[PDB]
C-alpha cells in the first residue's frame, strides 16, 4: 500500500495570493502523480497529471511540480471560484491511492450581514405549523450568532441553522435561521425578533415583526 | 490500433515486446503482471521494441499502459498471456 | 466522451444499491480504459469503490470487495455497480469515472444515494419580500420532503444573480427542509414577477410558487 499525505489540511488565502498545497508519497513514485479539484456538488476535475502536465482546458494558474516523494500544486494567483478540496493521487500502484484532500477557503475582508426576517405564510399557517425565517446575507467571516427573541423573551432549542458555501464572486456566506412553532404556539405571541451578532457589526442588529402587522 | 509482438530473448526474467500504435509512436510503455500491484516502466529500444528486466520471475497475463508522443494515455488488461509464444502478436 | 450515473437515490438498509453509468461518444468495447466508481461520504474524502475492464477484470477497494460487484454491458455501452447489504455508511455521492491507466480524466456528475426509508414530496411556501434600503429579500420555503435532493430555480432559470439556496437540514421528523432566497431591488417589486420552481424528482413533484408582497 502507498500512503498519500497532503499538507496543509486546510488553508485560507486571499484572492491574488500564490497558494501551494503539498503531497507526500510514502515511497518513491517518480512522476506518477495527479492533482484533482473537487468543488462540492460537482464532479472532481483532473487538473494536473504526471506531476507537472496541465490537463487540457484547465486554467493556467494551476501548475504542479515535484518528483519521487514530495509534490506541490501551485495556484499562482488565487481566484474566488477556487475554493474547493484538492486531492493528489498516485498512479504507480493499481490502487490509484488518493490523498486525504486539502480544503482551500478564500480569505477576504470583514463583511457585516444584511438581516431580513420573514413571518410564516398564511398558506403554511393553514396546515398547522409556523416557520419563521431569519436571513443573514453576504457576510464574512463565517462565525455568526442568531439570538431569537419572542415577546422580548430570548429563545433557544427551537431553531435550525443552514449556511451556504462561499459565494463564487465575493467569497461571502449567507445563513438562514429557521424558528419552528406549532400554529397554536405561534399565535400566542406577538413580537418575533431575530438578533444577529457578527464581527462586522459594532453592536447586534435586530429585525422583528408583529404577528398582526 | 495497438499490438504487442513478443520478441526473441523474452524469458521468465526478461520481457521484450514490439509495440506498434497506428498513426503515433510510444513515449512510455509500462507493464503490470496479473498478480502485481505496481506498474513497471519498460525501456525503449530500437524499432519499437520495449523491454523489461525483472529481478524475480515474471508471470503473466500482462497488463500494459502507455503514453504516446501525441499525448494519448491508455491501459489494456491481460494483453499478453501467461503462456505466451515468442513471435506471436497480441492485440486487445 | 461523457459519463452519466443513473439509478435509485434511495435504497433500504440490507438491500443492494445498484447504479449504472452510461458512456456516450465512445465505445467501452474498444478497450483502453478502466471504468471506475468512486464515492464521497459526507464528512470524508474521495473513496475508491473499484474499477472494471470491459473484458471483465475487476479491481475492488479491499474494504468493500466482499459487498461489491461491478459489471459492464458492451451492447448498451454502460457499466454498473451493485453494492450489497448496504448500511447508512454507504450514504454518499457516487461518481462514475474513466481511468486511462494513469488518470481519471472524465467523470460523471455524481449521484446521491441515501440508505433509507420512504419518499415524500415537499410543500412550498412563499417567503414574502422583506425590506436594506434599496433591496428586498424574497424566497421560498421548501419543507418536509424525503429524500434529498430538491432543485430550486427562479423564474424558470432566468433569475440567478443574488440567489442563495441553502443546504437542506434534516428535521427531527426525519424530513428535510430548505429555503431558497433572492435579493432584488425594492423598485422591481411593483413590476417584476418572482416564481420559484421546485423540483423533487423522487416524488415527481414540481411546484411553481409565486412570491408576492
Amino acid at each position: 500500500e502507498i500512503e498519500m499525505t497532503q499538507s496543509p489540511s486546510s488553508l485560507s488565502a486571499s484572492v491574488g495570493d500564490r497558494v501551494t498545497i503539498s503531497c507526500r508519497a510514502s515511497q518513491r513514485i517518480n512522476t506518477y502523480l495527479n492533482w484533482y479539484q473537487h468543488k462540492p456538488g460537482k464532479a472532481p476535475k483532473l487538473l494536473i497529471y504526471a506531476a507537472s502536465s496541465l490537463q487540457s482546458g484547465v486554467p493556467s494558474r494551476f501548475s504542479g511540480s515535484g518528483y519521487g516523494t514530495d509534490f506541490t500544486l501551485t495556484i499562482s494567483s488565487l481566484q474566488p471560484e477556487d475554493f474547493a478540496s484538492y486531492y493528489c493521487q498516485e498512479s504507480l500502484s493499481a490502487s490509484y491511492t488518493f490523498g486525504q484532500g486539502t480544503k482551500v477557503e478564500i480569505k477576504r475582508t470583514v463583511a457585516a450581514p444584511s438581516v431580513f426576517i420573514f413571518p410564516p405564510s398564511d398558506e403554511q399557517l393553514k396546515s398547522g405549523t409556523a416557520s419563521v425565517v431569519c436571513l443573514l446575507n453576504n457576510f464574512y467571516p463565517r462565525e455568526a450568532k442568531v439570538q431569537w427573541k419572542v415577546d422580548n423573551a430570548l429563545q433557544s432549542g427551537n431553531s435550525q441553522e443552514s449556511v451556504t458555501e462561499q459565494d463564487s464572486k465575493d467569497s461571502t456566506y449567507s445563513l438562514s435561521s429557521t424558528l419552528t412553532l406549532s400554529k397554536a404556539d405561534y399565535e400566542k405571541h406577538k413580537v418575533y425578533a431575530c438578533e444577529v451578532t457578527h464581527q462586522g457589526l459594532s453592536s447586534p442588529v435586530t429585525k422583528s415583526f408583529n404577528r398582526g402587522e | 490500433k495497438v499490438t504487442f509482438t513478443v520478441e526473441k530473448g523474452s524469458n521468465e526474467k526478461h520481457l521484450a515486446v514490439l509495440v506498434k500504435y497506428e498513426g503515433d509512436t510510444m513515449a512510455e510503455v509500462e507493464l503490470r503482471e496479473h498478480g502485481s500491484d505496481e506498474w513497471v516502466a519498460m525501456t525503449k529500444g530500437e524499432g519499437g521494441v520495449w523491454t523489461f528486466d525483472s529481478e524475480e520471475p515474471l508471470q503473466g497475463p500482462f497488463n500494459f499502459r502507455f503514453l504516446t508522443e501525441k499525448g494519448m494515455k491508455n491501459v489494456f488488461d491481460d494483453v499478453v498471456p501467461e503462456k505466451y509464444t515468442i513471435g506471436a502478436t497480441y492485440a486487445p | 466522451v461523457q459519463l452519466l450515473e443513473s439509478g435509485p437515490g434511495l435504497v433500504k438498509p440490507a438491500q443492494t444499491l445498484s447504479l449504472s453509468c452510461a458512456v456516450s461518444g465512445g465505445s467501452i468495447r474498444s478497450g483502453g480504459y478502466y471504468w471506475s466508481w468512486i464515492r464521497q461520504h459526507p464528512g470524508k474524502g474521495l473513496e475508491w469503490i473499484g474499477y472494471i475492464y470491459h473484458s471483465g477484470n475487476t479491481y475492488y477497494n479491499p474494504s468493500l470487495k466482499s459487498r461489491i460487484a461491478m459489471s459492464v454491458d458492451t451492447s448498451e455501452n454502460k457499466f454498473s455497480l451493485r453494492l450489497n447489504s448496504v448500511t447508512a455508511a454507504d450514504t454518499a455521492v457516487y461518481y462514475c469515472a474513466r481511468l486511462d491507466g494513469y488518470t481519471l480524466d472524465i467523470w460523471g456528475q455524481g449521484t446521491l444515494v441515501t440508505v433509507s426509508s420512504s419518499t415524500k414530496g415537499p410543500s412550498v411556501f412563499p417567503l414574502a419580500p422583506s425590506s436594506s434600503g434599496g433591496t428586498a429579500a424574497l424566497g421560498c420555503l421548501v419543507k418536509d420532503y424525503f429524500p434529498e435532493p430538491v432543485t430550486v430555480s427562479w423564474n424558470s432559470g432566468a433569475l440567478t444573480s443574488g440567489v442563495h439556496t441553502f443546504p437542506a437540514v434534516l428535521q427531527s421528523s426525519g424530513l428535510y427542509s430548505l429555503s431558497s432566497v433572492v435579493t432584488v431591488p425594492s423598485s422591481s417589486l411593483g413590476t417584476q414577477t418572482y416564481i420559484c420552481n421546485v423540483n423533487h424528482k423522487p416524488s415527481n413533484t414540481k411546484v411553481d410558487k409565486r412570491v408576492e408582497p
